């Protein structure tokens, strides 16, 4: 399975580093779409887009890089692809999984697990784990509010794949 | 100080209300589609004369949560029901959402507006004649509405507040 990292800036300040491992053995196309969009190598991606939705004991959400409110996003399938399968469950904290606007939306979007959230388990996939550097995702969690808003911009200051 | 009205918008995925809010309080019609968590507004506004603070609560339609909506219809002092007269599930699921409010409210005297929005479309599914006897049958006003064009956008909260002050 792939390793990919995100490295988090607040208000362009340096946070730390978060690396993913992509369950590339069991949602092949779902991890693909997030490994290409971390290496930026269909020259769009993750690099530069904020975690827009932080909502604390939940998750934490973020991938729109095409219009930057929410609302965008786009796959390297298309702009939406369908739900590969939801053979893995959201079983706790580090669960990396496709935030979506119904069946078959699938795009760029994705959220974090901060919290067991069973009841996303067959509506979202999920795709893969945080490997490393889970406190800070854990860190983000104070910038977030209840509806997800966020009180300071939390941003992919840079991304890529690991060895 | 002018009267507050808690008023609460409620209805399916996708049918408009936050369309509608936005309309209301920020003359901007949103195009794209960013489903609410949960949102509040506030807006004073002068109806019959008389000038109020309308206090509004955009609510998620998300299916999963229905379990969660009774505190903000504890809350809440009148309800605009939305449906979108595109899509017939949404009717459908006007029905649940009174259903829900009476048994919160332990009341058939609960005020209420039902909503059919996207009157601008071409594509209707539900019948004016339809929702005008639904209304009836529930003693509410129907209002049919364009968040896009904005008809019928200030009358179907200011009639939700004329319901709410005919109550109290
Ligand atoms: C009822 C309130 N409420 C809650 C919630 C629920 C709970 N529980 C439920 C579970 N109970 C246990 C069984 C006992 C305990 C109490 C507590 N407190 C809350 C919040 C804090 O009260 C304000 C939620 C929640 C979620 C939504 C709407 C209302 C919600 C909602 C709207 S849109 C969406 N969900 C899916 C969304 N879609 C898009 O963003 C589309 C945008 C357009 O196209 C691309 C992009 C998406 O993919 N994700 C990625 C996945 C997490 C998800 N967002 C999200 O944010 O979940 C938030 C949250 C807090 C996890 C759930
Ligand atoms: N043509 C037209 N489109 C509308 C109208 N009202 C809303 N829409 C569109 O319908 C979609 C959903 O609207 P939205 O207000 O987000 O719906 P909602 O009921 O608040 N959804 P949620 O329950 O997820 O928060 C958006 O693309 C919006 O532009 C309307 O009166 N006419
Ligand atoms: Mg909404």
């Amino acid at each position: 399975n792939p390793t990919v990292f995100f490295d988090i800036a607040v208000d362009g300040e340096p946070l730390g580093r978060v690396s993913f491992e992509l369950f590339a053995d069991k949602v092949p196309k779902t991890a693909e779409n997030f490994r290409a969009l971390s290496t930026g190598e269909k020259g769009f991606g993750y690099k530069g887009s904020c975690f827009h939705r932080i909502i604390p004991g939940f998750m934490c959400q973020g991938g729109d890089f095409t219009r930057h409110n929410g609302t965008g996003g786009k796959s390297i399938y298309g702009e939406k692809f369908e739900d590969e399968n939801f053979i893995l469950k959201h079983t706790g904290p580090g669960i990396l999984s496709m935030a979506n606007a119904g069946p078959n939306t699938n795009g760029s979007q994705f959220f974090i697990c901060t919290a067991k959230t069973e009841w996303l388990d067959g509506k979202h996939v999920v795709f893969g784990k945080v490997k490393e550097g889970m406190n800070i995702v854990e860190a983000m969690e104070r910038f977030g509010s209840r509806n997800g808003k966020t009180s300071k911009k939390i941003t992919i200051a840079d991304c890529g794949q690991l060895e | 100080s002018m009267t507050e009205y808690k008023l609460v918008v409620v209805g399916a995925v996708g049918v408009g209300k936050s369309a509608l809010t936005i309309q209301l309080i920020q003359n901007h019609f949103v195009d794209e589609y960013d489903p609410t968590i949960e949102d509040s507004y506030r807006k004073q506004v002068v109806i019959d004369g008389e000038t109020c603070l309308l206090d509004i609560l955009d609510t998620a339609g998300q299916e999963e949560y229905s379990a969660m909506r009774d505190q903000y219809m504890r809350t809440g002092e009148g309800f605009l029901c939305v449906f979108a007269i595109n899509n017939t599930k949404s009717f459908e699921d006007i029905h649940h959402y009174r259903e829900q409010i009476k048994r919160v409210k332990d009341s058939e005297d609960v005020p209420m507006v039902l909503v059919g929005n996207k009157c601008d479309l071409p594509s209707r599914t539900v019948d004016t004649k339809q929702a005008q006897d639904l209304a009836r049958s529930y003693g509410i006003p129907f209002i049919e509405t364009s968040a896009k064009t904005r008809q019928g956008v200030d009358d179907a909260f200011y009639t939700l507040v004329r319901e709410i002050r005919k109550h109290k």
